[PDB]
């Protein structure tokens, strides 16, 4: 038998409890970064390692700018939730 | 055969699998939810990115809570025998554990339960990936200078 919850992965845009940023013209910080890292690395790296690069890209390259001090100068870390049981490569 | 290790998922089935993208941009008035400007940029980027990974991409726009549940139920009832994996991307407003249809919330657990190992037998043992662009709450991260 295997667990019924085995072999799921959740790639969340943000930490539990947190806001998630989206730009009117570029899209969301997370999806833009995810697509970029998949484009660059899906034929090269295991999926958790791609998602780790996505974490770094979102964490380092994005910061909010807002006229409202409440929402200004904010940062985001995505959150990988793996219940996978094997490494995942998009190529073979 | 030589030594066989089972450290990576079998990803050489005839099909990589489905990539369902739910793109919720426009919301009903009484929900009080703003239009998600930029989400189409995300949706196009994802369709192209997963196309190049050989996923069968299906885009769905502005689904109600009922339509989300119906879509996922129907997708989980397909025969995925010849497919390596399953991908679902959710682009919407959200809160912890919740994604918004155009007319109200859906528990993420309700969506993912359809794909449990006991409920979608043709995906048992295969990676099921849920990619979620939505808030998980209202907290803001102030960051720290390095
Ligand atoms: O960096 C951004 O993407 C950004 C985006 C916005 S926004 O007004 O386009 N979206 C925020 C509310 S959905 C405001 C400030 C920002 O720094
Ligand atoms: C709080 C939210 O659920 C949304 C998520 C989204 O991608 O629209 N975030 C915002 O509205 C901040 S841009």
């Amino acid at each position: 038998k295997i667990p019924v919850d085995a072999d799921f992965l959740y790639a969340y845009s943000t930490a539990p409890g947190y806001y998630s940023w989206r730009n009117s013209k570029d899209g969301s910080w997370f999806i833009q970064s995810l697509c970029a890292m998949l484009k660059q690395y899906a034929d090269k790296l295991e999926f958790m390692h791609i998602l780790t690069r996505v974490n770094r890209k979102v964490a380092t390259e994005f910061e909010s700018f807002s006229f409202d001090a409440t929402f200004h100068a904010k940062k985001q870390i995505p959150c990988i939730v793996s219940m996978l049981t094997k490494e995942l490569y998009f190529y073979h | 055969s030589g030594i066989s290790l089972d450290n990576s998922y079998k990803m050489d089935y005839p099909e990589m699998g489905l990539c369902i993208i739910i793109n919720n941009k426009n919301f009903h008035k009484s929900t009080g939810m703003t239009s998600r400007s930029g989400t189409d940029v995300d949706a196009a980027n994802l369709r192209e990115t997963f196309r190049n990974l050989k996923y069968e991409v299906r885009n769905k726009n502005d689904l109600t809570r009922e339509e989300i549940v119906e879509l996922m139920r129907d997708v989980s009832k397909e025969d995925h025998s010849k497919r390596s994996s399953f991908v679902c991307v959710l682009l919407s407003h959200g809160e912890e554990g919740i994604i918004f249809g155009t007319n109200g919330p859906v528990d993420l657990k309700k969506i993912t339960n359809f794909f449990r190992g006991d409920r979608c037998r043709s995906l048992t043992g295969k990676p099921k990936l849920f990619i979620i662009q939505a808030c998980r709450g209202t907290e803001l991260d102030c960051g720290i200078e390095t």
